[PDB]
């Protein structure tokens, strides 16, 4: 008493979802997208350090901080008919696979693993379209 | 143009007795190497092709920048966040797409 606190973290899969935002293709065609992530942390002791706290929001905004990066850097390479008839989530997949393993048993600074969290799935919801090429279409 | 950088912070004692407000100088020095990473590139690759050597670049010319302040300071990680271009040109481009779909 009085000298040991607790502090609880969650290891059930927390559900991250991003509103929508524009993205540039390599045509320049402006898309909306929509996309959800779902991680788990791995290491409790690392990812309380790692996030002031411990609090939930402050990893997410890590998380998003990368997310949007690796994500538009994927679709810069990509067409607009390339990323509506993907149908195995290769560039989801292969963001997946940048955001858990950086770039540089060796863990990269960058890597999600040099954080407590662990990324299990990334996924797309809605591609829309601006308003004046909707309306064109 | 925006960006994010992520840094950590070791070393204490040069944290604390070598540049009055460290992460100050840090987002100054971030502002510099950024700008003068994407005046060097074009801007049809910045949009869409440099979005990785622009990154790489900007790590690597900060990292340069406060090798002689000698902050505590640690880079984790620097990520591209958007390039959007201007309003009055995004019109521009828009009317550009709906200009092939009239095309068609």
């Amino acid at each position: 008493p009085f000298i040991e606190t607790v502090k609880m973290l969650d290891a059930r899969i927390q559900t991250m979802d991003n509103q929508a935002d524009r993205f540039v293709t390599k045509e320049k065609k402006d898309l909306i997208v929509d996309s959800y992530i779902k991680w788990r942390i791995s290491d409790f002791s690392r990812y309380y350090l790692a996030t002031g706290g411990g609090d939930i929001s402050q990893a997410e905004v890590l998380l998003k901080r990368k997310f949007s990066d690796r994500l538009r850097s994927e679709i810069g390479r990509l067409d607009v008919k390339d990323i509506v008839t993907d149908s195995r989530g290769r560039l989801t997949l292969e963001v997946r696979d940048a955001l858990n393993s950086g770039s540089a048993p060796v863990i990269n600074p960058n890597s999600m693993a040099a954080l407590g969290i662990e990324v299990v799935d990334v996924r797309i919801k809605q591609i829309n379209l601006p308003t004046e090429v909707s309306e064109a279409i | 143009v925006e960006m994010n950088v992520q840094y950590r912070v070791t070393n204490p004692e040069k944290y604390l007795y070598s540049v009055t407000s460290p992460d100050d100088s840090l987002r100054q020095a971030t502002d510099s190497a950024l700008r003068g990473v994407i005046g060097k590139y074009t801007m049809d690759r910045i949009l869409t092709e440099g979005r990785t050597v622009i990154r790489s670049d900007t790590q690597r010319e900060l990292e340069e920048t406060i090798r002689p302040y000698d902050m505590g300071i640690t880079l984790l990680d620097v990520n591209f966040q958007a390039a959007r271009p201007p309003e009055e040109v995004k019109a521009a481009f828009d009317d550009a797409i709906a200009a092939r779909e009239n095309e068609q």
